[PDB]
């Protein structure tokens, strides 16, 4: 809403219901913790394109969403688990130095 | 210097480790067969 | 560093690879056709140094037989038989490939267990194309003779009707177009005087038939009719010994590619739906639509009509192709439950990517041709968020939906701050992932009395990570050739004696090391045959 954050701390809320599996939604955010006032659904419909942009929510059949499996991942498409040593070993592979 | 890496950097796995083998051989036989 | 990271496109790594295995005296010459598109020997000779007449004729006959160039034969009028020499490009992708050929055989030939031509069968590999060209008696003129090779010999039928073992032409020795050339006046050896008007109708007539030609001299290496001899006497089948005959990679491509297009299942799905889809590919790629698509690699492709054409008839094939489209009922058997055939492709048909969609109902096929464009889009956006920070990847999605993007609506539209966003933003026009369009509000285009807008351009952002690929390959050969310039002396002692104690420990760290190099080679390929399905 405001300019300043707290509104990815508001989002990380909204993302739990789904992953077990867009007036639904408006029932599920409303509870003690919330504060923001008045959480109109034309910020609802905003705020649920973000998680499409991070990958983390899927947008079907005009109003439905569903996740991702993005939660598995939370925890070769897997770049965690994946350490570089980078010291001592001068064969490395960079994204820079070519241009 | 340059910064900004690949994130493909790890240990080499036994499943390509006998993988890797096949390529030194290769040449091997290559520049000890005919040219 | 720098001497390389600048000045060198893909011809250091073309160079490299005949530097890697490969005497040194080609390197250069297979440098100067890239470097000059088209040359002869008679100006071969001037444009080198260093090498004779006669000395090129023995050298050119080494990477002829490895099918590193192909050929090609013009007379004039006037002039005598001129040898015009082109180049190849997916004859030293062997060459390039050569260690994961030796892993398809293993991992598609799955009906062995516990073999005893396990070293055998991976030496084939090692013969049929590291030799050159190989022919049946070849191998049986062998240190062994007979010693039991019917098992081997009937073997290699298995091996060579599961495909890519197909009989050598000059269709292989030659490229594509300079044939072309020959079959289209082929197609126009009309006297004019015969129906002279229309005459735009006269190339259309020339054109029709000439493409009813180049798809049948298309099937001539897959003319599987004569690639093999009924035997009447003490063998069941056998090809014939009389063909020569070399691996190519068009299963290996396509073997690559389904071998690629599992890798989305183990993240749209769980483990166990990714299990049943590797069944439900690996009976299409025996006969599947051409992923390098040979007919459209130079012709009418420049005229919109033509180019409508190209895709009009390649959807048709692959909608009503006989030798993919499975009848969703056979495969419950090759699994190692009916209801569970129509409950596990169900999520096929609710997933958001275009794999088996569209279909007579009942029946299922693949879809090909609206697929890997996603799967190009797919890798290639996560790319982005792997090496800088993932605010880059809101910022990449935000794109192609928001078409021509302000920096008025990206706050509408994504959430972050003022301060991180011009930082990332930046860091990816420098990437070109983004194509900046100025607009002006003055006269001769004032840049202060101006805005700007944003564009994805799915083009020159896909075009720019290939290259940044291809040079990343050979930079890790280029690394590999100066590890054996260097220690160079105990290698010969150690390549001389098929000991001295302490000598022993610098044999294993340069060992180890480059170990390392075959492995990460192995993972950038992969990152780079996805972008070639073009």
């Amino acid at each position: 809403e405001l300019d300043i954050e707290f509104i990815n701390s508001l989002l990380t809320i909204v993302w739990r219901f789904i992953s077990e599996n867009t007036q639904e939604i408006l029932e599920f955010i409303t509870a003690a913790q919330v504060a923001n006032v008045e959480l109109t659904p034309s910020n609802i419909r905003s705020l649920c394109e973000v998680l499409v942009y991070d990958d983390k929510l899927e947008k079907v059949t005009h109003d439905c969403y569903r996740v991702t499996l993005e939660s598995i991942l939370q925890m070769i498409f897997n770049y965690f688990k994946m350490f570089p040593a980078s010291k001592h070993d001068k064969e490395v592979v960079y994204f820079d130095e070519w241009t | 210097f340059p910064s900004i890496p690949l994130p493909i950097n790890g240990p080499i796995t036994n499943k390509e480790r006998s993988l890797a083998v096949k390529y030194i051989n290769f040449g091997k036989t290559v520049k000890d067969g005919p040219f | 560093s720098l001497e390389q990271r600048t000045l060198n496109p893909d011809l250091f790594l073309y160079k490299e690879l005949v530097k890697a295995h490969l005497g040194e005296r080609a390197a250069s010459v297979i440098g100067m056709l890239v470097a000059l598109g088209r040359l002869s020997v008679r100006e071969l000779v001037e444009k080198i140094d260093g090498m004779d007449v006669d000395s090129v004729k023995t050298t050119l006959v080494s990477l002829t037989q490895l099918r590193c160039v192909k050929y090609l034969q013009e007379t004039a009028i006037s002039g005598k038989k001129t040898t015009y020499y082109y180049y190849n490009e997916e004859g030293i992708h062997i060459l390039l490939y050569s260690g994961l050929i030796i892993d398809e055989i293993i991992t598609q030939m799955r009906v062995n267990d516990e073999e005893e031509h396990k070293q055998l069968v991976a030496e084939i590999v090692q013969n049929v194309i590291s030799l050159g060209s190989l022919t049946v008696e070849d191998y049986l003129s062998s240190v062994t003779s007979d010693s039991m090779k019917y098992t081997i010999s009937s073997l290699f039928v298995q091996l060579c009707e599961m495909g890519y073992l197909i009989q050598i032409s000059k269709l292989h020795y030659t490229p594509i177009e300079d044939l072309w050339q020959f079959l289209y006046e082929k197609h126009y050896k009309n006297i004019p005087r015969n129906s002279p008007l229309s005459d735009l109708k006269k190339r259309s007539q020339a054109k029709m038939n000439a493409k009813t030609d180049f798809a049948k001299i298309i099937n001539k290496p897959n003319e599987l009719s004569q690639i093999l001899t009924v035997d009447p006497k003490t063998s069941l089948r056998i090809v014939k010994p009389t063909v020569s005959l070399t691996i190519n990679l068009d299963r290996f491509m396509k073997g690559r590619r389904s071998k690629q297009l599992i890798n989305l299942a183990k993240t749209r799905v769980g483990s166990v739906t990714a299990q049943v889809y590797k069944i439900a590919l690996r009976l299409t790629e025996q006969k599947s639509p051409k992923i390098r698509d040979p007919l459209t690699q130079t012709g009418l492709l420049q005229d919109l009509e033509e180019a409508k054409s190209f895709q009009d008839e390649a959807e048709l094939v692959e909608e009503k192709t006989p030798g993919l489209t499975f009848n969703a009922i056979d495969l419950a058997r090759h699994l190692p439950s009916a209801s569970l055939i129509n409950s596990h492709l169900k999520i096929l048909a609710s997933s958001n990517f275009p794999f088996l969609n569209e279909t007579k109902p009942g029946v299922y096929y693949v879809p090909y041709s609206k697929l890997m464009p996603v799967l190009k889009s797919s890798v290639y956006e996560y790319v982005i968020a792997s090496t800088l920070g993932p605010s880059a990847m809101r910022l990449s999605r935000c794109i192609r939906d928001n078409k021509l993007v302000s920096e008025k609506i990206i706050n509408s539209t994504a959430l972050m701050k003022e301060k991180d966003i011009r930082s990332t933003l930046a860091s990816l026009i420098r990437y070109n992932s983004v194509e900046i369009q100025e607009v002006p509000r003055t006269a001769d285009r004032s840049a202060s009395r101006a805005v700007f807008l944003f564009r994805c351009k799915e083009t020159h952002s896909y075009n720019f990570m290939r290259q940044n690929l291809e040079w990343n390959m050979a930079n890790l050969l280029f690394k590999k050739e100066k590890l054996k310039q260097e220690n160079s002396t105990l290698l010969k002692k150690a390549n001389r004696d098929d000991l001295l104690p302490s000598e022993l420990n610098q044999l294993k760290m340069v060992n180890e090391r480059e170990l390392n190099v075959f492995a990460r080679l192995s993972r950038l390929l992969s990152l780079w045959e996805v972008f070639q399905m073009a």
